[PDB]
């Protein structure tokens, strides 16, 4: 157990020549120790691997080859109150025609949790017959293997290493395997010990263990289980590979100067190999002189790293490996190079090269992978839909192209229509047939769609609208005058098809942050979670997402033309007056509609004093758009008379100005064309004034059939805590009881209002 | 104080030498006096903007500002705690000063050092490290020749105190 | 909590947060001012077919986070599928 105290950090960058301000100490922040500061824990973990009598070399013909450094996936970086422990375990011990290889990778403890792994690979050169005494453990890559044929689960069953021990039925498998190989000879094994798990994605994004992996022989000259999957799978690929690689920086910027002397590093990290200090021990070895420590070029390059591709952040750094390719003598002065080549979950892949700049050889070949800037995602909600939503992104994207072929055959196969043809060729009506036994298998979907909406009288009027699908229909028809990518119930599922095609393109590059924070605009709202949270399949959102078109539409009553008295406004209070408020504009609409009886809400808080949607009866958006045309030009400030009048009289103030327009607005034939006015956009194509507290009635249908198109078990909360914006309570997602009840005062729930009162189950 | 409001107190900017009317110096963090000439950008003007066909008192705010190749911040409370480990290191050795027989004012006060209840040194680790520096009191002078000794000749102490006195007989 | 339970709770907060979106106003002001502001993202990225949440998001920097921005120096990227592609997938011009 060492305790990372405040003094062994400053000497330890002083040593270093790390000036990263994370690292000195400083108020207001807590003291952070660098990341090569755990070859100081745990160096007395990683060469005692080297000692014991099976390896058996030379220890001063030792040659340190390379070391990487990982931090654990949600592990935090050292601090100066840490009480920090190693354990170390050894992998592979190889005799290689260039020496005997050994690796050993030493997982440094904190408190219990595992923090960080270094990877150690020394060499003791020379040749060596030791093969009795050799080994090697390495964990293999996990392997895809996707079945399509019937022969495929014929074939695993007579390999007698695999093993399921379920009776399940599978599609596509992830073998996640890990090998323990002996020796005999060169390339000849004498034991093969292969165990692993196989892994089955369940459509509710479950994983579940279907069998195991057993092999075990004597005297081979293969892996069997692994040219299994050499051949018959894809590897599950994350190091993602760009085609062209973008250098970070280029110049002479980079360079950095070996120290005078190796005394201060060894002093600090217990590296007291005398090849680095003394004229006698290096001149013994015949290297060409007191070489620098391995572990000062891994520190110095890093420190490099960390300030010209991390800009200087502390924190994003997550991994570093370096091979000791080369040596270095003291005072000699190091180029380096850094570019940025591929990508592994978010985070970016930049590899180094570092070169003695007055020979031009290669000393270092390294690796860094630094976590990219703190990202959000947005998700565009409905409005901007246009013909031809990436098609492009189609076309040319293997990933988005199967997720736009599989929703559209979800459509064609239960609903009768096809989404692509929808988007790429827009049309302006729509039959649906029901033709033969497929097509009577489809019509049906349709009646069972039913929503219920009580009426404000409290009597039930449990009713039917759909007359016109019935058990004798054979067609109906879709008919929208703009288009049919313009009208409701087809828009929405366009775009979060569309949005998840940019998003598993995106995801499939490895761009997605860990550390990220999503949201959406109304209909985007679930374009995220289905995205991050991926809490419903591309065949489940769609249906959600359509039901909730067809849920929207036909809550509000339409005449003969089809047609309603109601739909959405989008506000700019700016354009009015540079003084009228937020406070301004949503009294507003609180006062009027408590006085005509009406329903007018602000549905979009989008912008402060820029941006806004009000939504209701057409006859409070006329009102809207005539009050503020005529609080422009008698120049009317509701925040100015507030000290002229008193906090009542206002009320009796409105009087004189919006019953004048309010009867004007009775004047006009009552299912008005809105026309623009100086602060006022009417949406041109919307005619439901959804976010209002018009559409609550019309929630429990949709309620209820989330709850068999959400899963119990697809709920992953680990995405969803702290990451997930939502839209009514519009701070982050979190369980806690202060949440519920911010959930329940805006919407007056039942289902939650009971774990609200019996909350004390929780621990 | 638009700055320092969005960052805490150790962050904090404040005042550290007045070298004139219309010439001062800003300390603090590299990064928050970095944070300080962002904003500036954003209500200052180019050079070029040419303002001679606008009115006077609707012109915008002109000003050149750079950083002092200076390391360490001089003059401000970032410093205050090594002010106490300076004099140690003065009381741990034979430092001191003794009577004096000029008239030396004060750069913050303003005051004589002949008059002194403190001993001199203490009172000047404190002024050189924490105190603000006003200049144009410290030389509110009774004097017709002034000498620099001081580095920087042509863009030294020199030039920047002859601004503030072109028409005062210096 | 118990991860049995703690999907439970997450399960019916997360379907009584969508079908009440339905019916209440999106509050896409302190929706903005959390990853504006509690959680300094520097890339906002707008996956969409247009940005109306790009232009939406810079209306929002210059009129609240323009002095914030200055003072904590964060450099923040907007960026939309629409326009921005070659930023975000790494293949620069």
């Amino acid at each position: 157990e060492i305790t990372i105290s405040s003094q062994t950090i400053s000497e330890f960058t002083h040593a270093i020549g790390n000036k990263c301000d994370a690292f000195v100490d400083r108020p207001g922040k807590a003291t952070l120790a660098p990341m090569d500061f755990a070859i100081v824990i745990g160096w007395k973990a990683i060469i005692k691997a080297i000692f014991p009598k099976s390896v058996d070399g030379d220890l001063l013909k030792l040659v340190h080859l390379s070391n990487g450094y990982k931090m654990i996936t949600g592990a935090a970086p050292l601090k100066k109150g840490d009480v920090v422990s190693t354990k170390a375990e050894i992998k592979a011990v190889l005799n290689q025609p260039s020496g005997k290889l050994v690796e050993v990778v030493g997982t440094i403890y904190r408190e219990g949790k595992p923090v960080m792994e270094v990877t150690s690979q020394f060499l003791y050169r020379g040749e060596y017959n030791d093969y009795c005494n050799t080994f090697q453990k390495v964990t293999e890559t996990p392997v895809q293997v996707a079945f399509k044929s019937a022969k495929d689960l014929a074939v695993l069953r007579s390999k007698e290493w695999f093993h399921l021990e379920k009776d399940v039925q599978f599609d596509v498998l992830t073998f996640r395997c890990e090998s323990t190989y002996k020796f005999k000879s060169a390339n000849v094994y004498s034991s093969i010990k292969t165990t692993g798990q196989v892994l089955l994605e369940l459509p509710t994004k479950e994983v579940i263990q279907v069998g195991s992996v057993d092999y075990e022989a004597g005297t081979s000259y293969g892996n069997p289980v692994t040219d299994y999957l050499s051949r018959n799978g894809k590897t599950i690929e994350e190091s993602v590979i760009f085609e062209n690689a973008i250098p970070l920086s280029s110049g002479e910027e980079l360079t950095s100067k070996a120290p005078g002397t190796n005394e201060p590093y060894a002093i600090v990290s217990g590296d007291y190999n005398p090849i680095h200090v003394s004229r006698v021990f290096a001149a013994y070895a015949k290297l060409p002189g007191t070489i620098t420590h391995g572990m000062y070029s891994s520190a110095s390059i890093r420190a490099l790293v960390e300030e010209w591709a991390a800009n200087n952040v502390a924190a994003r750094v997550r991994a570093f490996k370096c091979d000791f390719v080369g040596m270095v003598l003291p005072n000699d002065t190091l180029q380096t190079t850094m570019e940025h080549v591929g990508m592994i979950n978010g985070r970016k892949i930049i590899k180094v090269e570092t070169r003695n700049v007055e020979t031009e050889l290669p000393v270092l070949i390294g690796e860094a992978e630094i976590e990219q800037p703190t990202t959000t995602y947005v998700f565009t909600g409905q409005g901007s839909q246009e013909q031809g939503m990436g098609m492009e992104l189609y076309n040319s994207s293997e990933v988005a192209r199967e997720v736009w072929d599989k929703a559209d055959r979800h459509f064609v196969n239960n609903y009768g229509f096809s989404i692509l043809d929808i988007v790429q060729n827009n049309p302006n009506e729509l039959t649906i047939h029901f033709g033969g036994a497929k097509g009577r298998a489809i019509r049906d979907n349709y009646i069972g769609m039913m929503f219920e909406t009580i009426g404000e009288d409290g009597a039930l009027k449990s009713e039917k609208i759909f007359k016109d699908i019935d058990e004798t229909t054979t067609s109906y028809t879709f008919v929208s005058p703009t288009g049919l990518l313009s009208a409701t119930q087809f828009t929405q599922p366009a775009l979060t098809l569309m949005e998840k095609a940019a998003y598993e393109d995106i995801k499939s590059k490895g761009l997605i942050p860990s550390d990220i924070m999503f949201a959406g605009h109304s209909l985007g709202e679930y374009s995220a979670l289905s995205s991050l949270a991926n809490v419903m399949p591309i065949e489940s959102l769609v249906d959600v997402v359509f039901y909730r078109g067809m849920t929207m539409q036909v809550a509000v009553p339409r005449d003969e033309l089809g047609r309603s008295n109601y739909g959405m406004v989008a506000v700019n209070p700016s354009r009015v007056s540079a003084t009228f408020d937020d406070s301004a504009l949503r009294f507003v609409v609180d006062e009027v509609a408590n006085k005509t009886k009406w329903l007018l809400e602000i549905v979009n808080y989008n912008v402060e004093n820029q941006q806004y949607v009000a939504a209701g009866d057409l006859r409070a958006l006329d009102t809207l758009t005539n009050v503020l045309n005529v609080l422009k030009i008698n120049k009317i400030d509701i925040v100015k008379l507030q000290e002229q009048m008193s906090i009542e009289k206002v009320k009796e103030h409105l009087y004189e100005i919006v019953d004048e327009v309010a009867a004007k607005s009775l004047a006009k034939p009552q299912p008005i064309d809105l026309e623009r006015g100086f602060a006022v956009i009417p949406l041109k194509g919307i005619s439901v004034p959804f976010h209002s507290s018009y559409l609550m009635s019309g929630v429990k249908p949709f309620q209820r059939f989330l709850c068999k198109k959400i899963p119990k078990s697809s709920v992953k909360p680990q995405d969803l805590i702290g990451k997930y914006i939502p839209n009514l309570t519009a701070k982050p997602f979190e369980l806690t009881k202060e949440y519920f009840q911010s959930v329940y005062d805006l919407t007056k729930s039942e289902k939650i209002k009971s774990i609200l009162d019996n909350w004390e189950q929780y621990e | 104080e638009q700055t320092n409001s969005h960052l805490p107190r150790e962050k904090h900017i404040a005042i550290s030498l007045i070298n004139g009317a219309r010439n001062l110096v800003l300390s603090g963090p590299p990064e928050s006096l970095y944070g300080f000439n962002l904003n500036l950008r954003n209500q200052k003007a180019p050079m070029g903007l040419d303002q001679s066909r606008v009115p006077f008192s609707e012109r915008k705010l002109k000003c050149s500002n750079r950083f002092l190749p200076i390391f360490a911040p001089f003059h401000s409370h970032l410093l205050a705690d090594a002010t106490e480990l300076i004099l140690d290191d003065v009381k741990e050795h034979g430092l001191s000063f003794e009577g004096l027989k000029i008239p030396v004012y004060d750069t913050f006060d303003g005051s004589d050092f002949q008059a002194l209840k403190e001993p001199i040194i203490d009172r000047v680790v404190k002024l050189i490290t924490e105190l603000p520096v006003h200049w144009e009191e410290a030389t509110n002078h009774k004097a017709t020749h002034i000498l620099d000794f001081g580095p920087g000749g042509v863009s030294g102490l020199g030039v920047l105190t002859h601004r503030n006195k072109e028409g005062t007989g210096a | 909590m118990k991860p049995e339970i703690e999907q439970e709770l997450s399960h019916t907060l997360l379907t009584e947060l969508l079908a009440y979106q339905f019916a209440s106003p999106v509050r896409w002001i302190e929706t903005q001012d959390v990853f504006l502001k509690q959680h300094n993202t520097e890339r906002i990225i707008e996956i969409g077919p247009s940005p109306t949440l790009a232009g939406m998001a810079n209306r929002t920097i210059k009129a609240k986070y323009e002095s914030y921005d200055a003072a904590l120096s964060l450099q923040r990227q907007v960026l939309c599928y629409s326009k921005d592609a070659k930023e975000i997938y790494y293949k620069p011009d």
